[PDB]
Order: C-alpha cells, then sequence, then structure tokens
RNA sequence: GUAUGAGUAGCGAAAGAAGGGUGAGAAUCCCUUCCACCGAAUAUCUAAGGUUUCCUGAGGAAGGCUCGUCCGCUCAGGGUU
RNA sequence: CCGAUAGUGAACCAGUACCGUGAGGGAAAGGUGAAAAGCACCCCGGAAGGGGAGUGAAACAGUUCCUGAAACCGUGUGCCUA
RNA sequence: GUUAAGUUAGAAAGGGCGCACGGUGGAUGCCUUGGCACUAGGAGCCGAAGAAGGACGGGACUAACACCGAUAUGCUUUGGG
C-alpha cells in the first residue's frame, strides 16, 4: 500500500491528461447583446425569453 | 511602436496548480469572449484572472492607444511564489507539514 | 486521562522556590552555576 | 421521490418549511435539486384551496405552519397563512387546471457551486 | 531547499429554512418568523488554574482544517472602588 | 589564523526564542545605493499588485534589496511518436 | 469513368529530444561589524561605610537596548575643546 518506484514526469504528466475541464455552454443574448448561458436567466438584463422576470 | 500590454499579479495566494487549470481555457482568445468565459466558469481562480485580464486592457489603450475591440491574449502563464509553511496536528503525538503556496500570474494581449 | 502536570501557585514556590534554594548548601549551588551561564531568570 | 441529504423527518419538516414560504411570499430563492421536489407539495396544497370543503381545510391545516403573513387592521386581526390560502390564493387559480409554479434558472453560488432558481406562484 | 504518492486521505459526534440589511464581494456577519436539541443539564453561582483573553472604535496580510464584511486574531484608547 | 554550515553557543537586543515540574538542554537569523535622492503625477483595483512618468551610472539595485548555480515548476518552438 | 488487385503519404488527445525566455531557491565569488592563538607592559580582589547579581522605576510621545536612581536621559567642582 506504498509506492515502491517513484513517478517519472513523463507519467505523471500523461495521467493528466484528462484533468483539464471543459469550456462553459456560454450563447448570446438578443435583447442585451451580450454573453449568456443556455437555458438560464440572463443575470444583467435581468430577464428570460424576453419577459423580464 | 508597442503592439502588446501585459500586467502580472506578484504573490496570489492561490496555489499555482489550481490557477493553471483556468489559463488554459483563455489562451488565445479575443478579450471580449475570454471575459464572459471566466465569468462563467465556477472555480476560484476565475475573479482572480478576470481581474488581471481586464487591468491589461486597461493599461493597453491609456499607454500604448490600441483598441478594445481587435485585441486578443497571446501569453498567459502562471508562475510559483513563495510558498508558506504550516504544520496540522496528527495523531499520537506527530505533526504534518502544510504548504500554503502562492503564486504569479500574467496576461498579455495584443493587436491581431 | 489524568495527566501528570497539576499545577500550584503555592507547591511551585515551595520546592522549586528562590528562598528554598537558598536554604541549602546544594541549592545555593543551583544559583551559583544559573549565574555563571548568565540566565534570564534564578528559580 | 427523492430524498434530500436529511433523514425522513427532517425532510418532511422541510418540505413544510418551504412551501409555506412560496405561499406567503410568493417568490423565494433555492437550489435547484431542492425546488423540484416542492413544486410537487405546493401544487397539491392550492387543489386543496380549489375545494373550499371543511374537510380539505381539516387536511390542509395539517401540512402549514402557523405564522402572521400580515396584520389586518379590520381592532386588529393577523391573517394566517391557511386564510391566504384558502382566499386569495386559490380564487386565484380558479381558471387553471395545473402548473401554477414555474422554475427559473439562475446559476451557481458561490460558496458550494450549487444550482440557485427562482420558483414562482404563477 | 525541492519533488513523487496527488488535487489523493482528511476537513474532529449534532437540524435547519426563508424574507429583509450591510457590503467591492454573503450558505458562513446582523435583524425577524417558523422549526429542532439539553433541561440532577448542554441551566445559575463559586474554588483551583490562566493572566487582560473584558468594553468601545477601526482592519482583513497571517491564525480560524472552507468563506468571512466576523472573531478568544491585528491596531488605538478604556475598564477591576 | 577564520571569513557567515567557517570563527565563541552567540558578527544581528543570545544563554534570547523554544523544550522540561526541576536540575538541565539550547537554536535560526550579515550585505539597496556613493548619497534616500525610498517611485510628485496619470490609468486598472476594495486592497494587494501592476503599466507608464520621474530619481539614479544601473529599478532585471524598489525596504532578505551585491552576485543569484542546481534540484523543482512553466510558456513557445525545429525533429520524432497511437 | 466504374470495378478488382497492389503500393505509399499524412495525423497528435497527449508524450520524448534540442533550443530560447521566465519563476522558486540560495550555492559560489567579493566584503567585515565578530571571533581564535599569542608578545610586551600593568593589575591580581569586592563586602555590615551593605558586596557580586537582580526587581521596579526616571524622557513630551517610551514597547525594547543603553544611561541614571524619588537630586532618577542627570547635580557640584577642577582642567581640555
Ligand atoms: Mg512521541
Ligand atoms: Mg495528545
Ligand atoms: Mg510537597
Ligand atoms: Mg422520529
Ligand atoms: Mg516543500
Ligand atoms: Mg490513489
Ligand atoms: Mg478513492
Ligand atoms: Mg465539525
Ligand atoms: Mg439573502
Ligand atoms: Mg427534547
Ligand atoms: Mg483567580
Ligand atoms: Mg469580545
Ligand atoms: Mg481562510
Ligand atoms: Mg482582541
Ligand atoms: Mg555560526
Ligand atoms: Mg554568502
Ligand atoms: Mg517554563
Ligand atoms: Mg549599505
Ligand atoms: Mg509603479
Ligand atoms: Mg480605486
Ligand atoms: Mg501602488
Ligand atoms: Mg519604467
Ligand atoms: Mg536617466
Ligand atoms: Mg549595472
Ligand atoms: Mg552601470
Ligand atoms: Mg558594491
Ligand atoms: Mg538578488
Ligand atoms: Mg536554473
Ligand atoms: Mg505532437
Ligand atoms: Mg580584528
Ligand atoms: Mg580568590
Ligand atoms: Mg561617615
Ligand atoms: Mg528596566
Ligand atoms: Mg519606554
Ligand atoms: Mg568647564
Ligand atoms: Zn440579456
Amino acid at each position: 500500500a506504498v509506492p515502491f518506484r517513484r513517478t517519472s514526469k513523463a507519467k505523471k504528466r500523461k495521467r493528466r491528461t484528462h484533468v483539464k475541464l471543459q469550456l462553459p455552454g456560454m450563447n448570446e443574448c438578443s435583447n442585451c447583446g451580450e454573453y449568456r448561458l443556455s437555458h438560464h436567466v440572463c443575470p444583467e438584463c435581468g430577464q428570460y425569453d424576453g419577459k423580464d422576470v | 511602436e508597442v503592439t502588446s500590454a501585459k500586467a502580472v499579479a506578484k504573490t496570489v495566494r492561490i496555489a499555482p496548480r489550481k490557477a493553471r487549470i483556468v489559463i488554459d481555457l483563455i489562451r488565445g482568445k479575443q478579450v471580449g469572449e475570454a471575459i464572459a468565459i471566466l465569468k462563467y466558469t465556477p472555480r476560484s481562480a476565475s475573479p482572480i484572472i478576470e481581474k488581471v485580464l481586464k487591468s491589461a486592457i486597461a493599461n493597453a489603450e491609456h499607454n500604448y492607444d490600441l483598441d478594445i475591440n481587435n485585441l486578443v491574449v497571446e501569453e498567459a502563464f502562471v508562475d510559483e511564489g513563495p510558498t508558506l509553511k504550516r504544520f496540522r496536528p496528527r495523531a499520537q503525538g506527530r505533526a504534518s507539514a502544510i504548504n500554503k503556496r502562492t503564486s504569479h500570474i500574467t496576461v498579455v494581449v495584443s493587436e491581431v | 486521562m489524568k495527566r501528570t502536570y497539576q499545577p500550584s501557585k503555592r507547591k511551585r514556590k515551595k520546592v522549586h522556590g528562590f528562598r528554598t534554594r537558598m536554604s541549602t548548601k546544594n541549592g545555593r549551588r543551583v544559583l551559583a552555576s544559573r549565574r555563571r551561564k548568565g540566565r534570564k531568570v534564578l528559580s | 421521490y427523492r430524498k434530500l441529504g436529511r433523514t425522513s423527518s427532517q425532510r418532511k419538516a422541510l418540505l413544510r418549511d418551504l412551501a409555506t414560504d412560496l405561499i406567503v411570499h410568493e417568490r423565494i430563492e433555492t437550489t435547484e435539486a431542492r425546488a423540484k421536489e416542492i413544486r410537487k407539495v405546493v401544487e397539491k396544497l392550492i387543489t386543496s384551496g380549489k375545494k373550499g370543503d371543511l374537510h380539505a381545510r381539516r387536511q390542509a391545516a395539517a401540512f402549514i405552519r402557523h405564522e402572521v403573513v400580515e396584520v389586518v387592521q379590520v381592532k386588529n386581526r393577523p391573517v394566517y397563512a391557511l386564510q391566504k390560502l384558502f382566499d386569495d390564493v386559490a380564487p386565484r387559480y380558479a381558471e387553471r387546471q395545473g402548473g401554477y409554479t414555474r422554475i427559473l434558472k439562475k446559476g451557481p453560488r458561490r460558496g458550494d457551486g450549487a444550482p440557485m432558481v427562482i420558483i414562482e406562484l404563477v
């Protein structure tokens, strides 16, 4: 339950191939014309589907 | 003359490995789009990288008179800084080291 | 668990005090050797 | 149904608090997975208001909490939550069949990244 | 001095919810209502021990196993008849 | 004879901090510049921290500040790799 | 132009080698405020007229070092400058 050999820089870098994080699924609001997440209420112009919640 | 502007943040209290994971998203993108990316990524390093990128934009137009609408991000990297060394009391009278690591963040913006 | 050190003001002064050191031939040797090192506190 | 990270006793005591705040304030702020469960217990509670029987009133009185929504200057008569449900909220939806609530997504919370929503009563 | 194990083990018995407020920033600070826990105690005094931890006004570098606008933390004044 | 792991334990508020009930044990820690002339002023920020401007022979000398190797951590790229 | 047989390029989720530019860290070089070993000369004791060693105090602001002792960051006199 204890490592036998130390991990090289190659193997320590190969394992982190999948330790990245994805790009957010943003979009563009029609009214305020700035970036926004899909299916979410627009934070600044404070509206959704053009209703001004 | 001057084609690019930079800004750094010396000795920010965040581990370099945790801030290096958000930098990889905004490398090579336009400043308008990159700002939105850091807004919708729910990590703790977003408010710090966002505040550095905006500063590099600010002195890219006040000092060198560039265009805010025609900028990209070409250089973005995180360096290590002076770590703080602490201890945590474990069982049976022993102690264990804890490293409170800092970082330096650099963002460079330029025309395209 | 009951640990070894149970503090008390009177019990400390009447065993390791100064006037306890000065009332012995070997006690006065302890102050003499602590002055040689120039220690800040005696007894 | 779904658990909410709490035992059976604490789950019931939590659905009764949230379902009452949505009646009193008509607009609250919960997490996404927590707002998808008081959606069911509120609409099933408006339905008892669209009947108006004493039997239905006594059944809903076993779920609503007991706090004063607001004081009405008739001589002061405090108004309770059960009166608001059976005299105000219920007559509003006399024509709509189902779906007295809507859920609107907001975005992650700073402390723990929880996904927050707005759940309204319209 | 710096690595590997690795963003892995752990985050030290416990019920919280919503609405207002302050704030650059709030699950964690203040106020209100509801709910829950102890009750020969998880209540009220007083010894030993500690030695300023006690009050007011400011602060968020470090300490707080997270956050903090808060603190038994930092600064400056007070307080024991 | 030594030149900051050396020379006294101590070149620096050292028998100090810390450890122990007590006798007792006992460290780490030097260097901006010739001269503070220690960065009026403008911009991003709550601040920290930066980018210009200025002093200086030098700011890649900016309150662990002469020189700044190696381990260790990154960014870009010429050749190779499922 | 279709079919059949055959031959050969290219790729990078990531990685290796070379180079360029940085960060951390504090070696090395230069330096000396401090030490070590001796030579020549001097001196080899202080105290009931209260010692060696300390506690507490004295400054306009004083936490610490150094100096002094309710005559307390100094008093008198004799010489130097
Ligand atoms: Mg042990
Ligand atoms: Mg123990
Ligand atoms: Mg005894
Ligand atoms: Mg039960
Ligand atoms: Mg280390
Ligand atoms: Mg594992
Ligand atoms: Mg596992
Ligand atoms: Mg706990
Ligand atoms: Mg709120
Ligand atoms: Mg009970
Ligand atoms: Mg006492
Ligand atoms: Mg207090
Ligand atoms: Mg913290
Ligand atoms: Mg305090
Ligand atoms: Mg030495
Ligand atoms: Mg050296
Ligand atoms: Mg002690
Ligand atoms: Mg000098
Ligand atoms: Mg500057
Ligand atoms: Mg400002
Ligand atoms: Mg500044
Ligand atoms: Mg300059
Ligand atoms: Mg010049
Ligand atoms: Mg030079
Ligand atoms: Mg020069
Ligand atoms: Mg020089
Ligand atoms: Mg240097
Ligand atoms: Mg190197
Ligand atoms: Mg490749
Ligand atoms: Mg000498
Ligand atoms: Mg003699
Ligand atoms: Mg006389
Ligand atoms: Mg003194
Ligand atoms: Mg003083
Ligand atoms: Mg004179
Ligand atoms: Zn919008």
